């Protein structure tokens, strides 16, 4: 039950959506919020914690046009997943080749 | 068309009472064809003016010069031809006071015309005649351009 | 009817009051409650929908009084 | 000072923009203006006395 998906108002715009991650803080939502709003479909991404206390991010993304919301939030988490992907193997081959050299 | 108001502007003074801050200059500016004198504030950072030049200050409704009025929101992203393709500078802003020349008793000309640009604010002072179609509460593109 | 239209500040904390503490008593509700669980919060929906069952006496300080209806009343 | 005529002729129209003031305006002021004062009434049932006491005190 991580993800609760909160729409703006009654009439269930898809436009307007308020995704509320739990466990989560500025890691997840900071990294994300880069990842969504460098879409040009976003017009306005923010995360916010309701509480200190609480371990929880509610991140609003509104949409330029018809778009879901779904399809740019879904699209960030994958950009992220491939930029670290990306970092974990540049850094692996670095780290072989700067002890190969030491050797 | 969808110009309001049309001018070319020389620089007289860059900051009267010194520099207060460092982003923003408070540019008094005489004009050629009119007597129409001219406060504005400028981003010195992003776009900077100096003492001597000379520039063309366009006041438009709309930035689209087909005459369509149609702004539900303005995106940055989408890409068509405009008028701000021919301009340098551009800020939106909302006209907000319309005042009278207060300097003379009798048979009087000169109007005041405020406009805002978020803070940065703009006073154009002139003939009645030529700040004609300016309105309270009325939102306009402010357009510029340096000439050599 | 000399007295004033508006209800006073004084006579919605009593109305809201009595109409709670019968309304957390089981008197019927008038505004079809929907998923309410407090009686003030009831009580208050109903004063907003101009359905309560009170009438506030009014008396005047020689001993004369007038009677306004809780609906008849201007709420601000 | 302007030269404006009252009958809406003038052809600056930028002229009426000056001092301003319609019909709708006017109706909307004068019923804030009564509300306002209705409102602004010390209602009967107010513990006067204790207001005066703690505002004098404090």
């Amino acid at each position: 039950k991580t993800a609760l998906e909160m729409v703006q108002a009654a009439g269930t715009d898809r436009h307007c959506v308020t995704f509320v991650l739990h466990e989560e803080d500025h890691t997840l939502g900071n990294s994300l919020r880069y990842m969504i709003m460098k879409n040009p479909e976003v017009e306005f991404c923010g995360y916010t914690t309701t509480h200190p206390s609480e371990s929880k991010i509610n991140l609003r993304i509104q949409t330029r046009g018809t778009l879901p919301a779904v399809e740019p939030f879904q699209r960030g988490l994958n950009e992220l997943m491939n930029v670290c992907q990306h970092v974990l193997d540049k850094f692996e081959a670095s780290i072989k080749d700067y002890k190969d050299q030491k050797a | 068309a969808g110009i309001l108001f049309e001018d070319i502007f020389d620089v007289k003074d860059i900051d009267p009472e010194g520099k207060k801050f460092d982003r923003v200059s408070r540019l008094h500016c005489e004009s050629e064809s009119f007597k129409m004198d001219l406060i504005l504030d400028v981003n010195i950072q992003i776009y900077p003016v100096d003492l001597g030049d000379k520039f063309r200050l366009v006041i438009a409704s709309t930035l689209y010069e087909d005459g369509t009025l149609d702004d539900g929101e303005y995106n940055p992203t989408d890409d068509r031809p405009s008028r701000a393709d021919q301009f340098e500078y551009v800020m939106y802003g909302k006209v907000y006071r319309i005042e009278g020349d207060e300097t003379s008793t009798e048979a009087a000309t000169r109007l005041s015309a405020y406009v805002s640009y978020g803070g940065l604010l703009m006073r154009l002072q002139g003939d009645a005649n030529n700040l004609h179609g300016f309105e309270v509460d009325s939102r306009v593109y402010l357009l510029m351009k340096k000439l050599a | 009817r000399i007295t004033t239209p508006y209800m006073t500040k004084y006579e919605r904390a009593r109305v809201l009051g009595t109409r709670a503490l019968q309304i957390a008593m089981c008197a019927p509700v008038m505004v079809e409650l929907e998923g309410e669980t407090d009686p003030l919060l009831i009580a208050m929906k109903e004063l907003k929908a101009r359905k309560i069952p009170i009438i506030i006496r009014r008396y005047l300080p020689d001993g004369s009084y007038e009677d306004w209806g809780v609906d008849e009343l201007i709420i601000t | 000072k302007y030269g404006i005529n009252d009958n809406g002729t003038t052809e600056p129209r930028v002229l009426y923009q000056l001092d301003r003031i319609t019909p709708t305006q006017v109706e909307k002021f004068l019923e804030t203006c009564r509300d306002k004062y209705m409102r602004a009434q010390m209602e009967p049932g107010s513990a006067v006395g204790a207001l005066c006491a703690q505002s004098i005190g404090e």
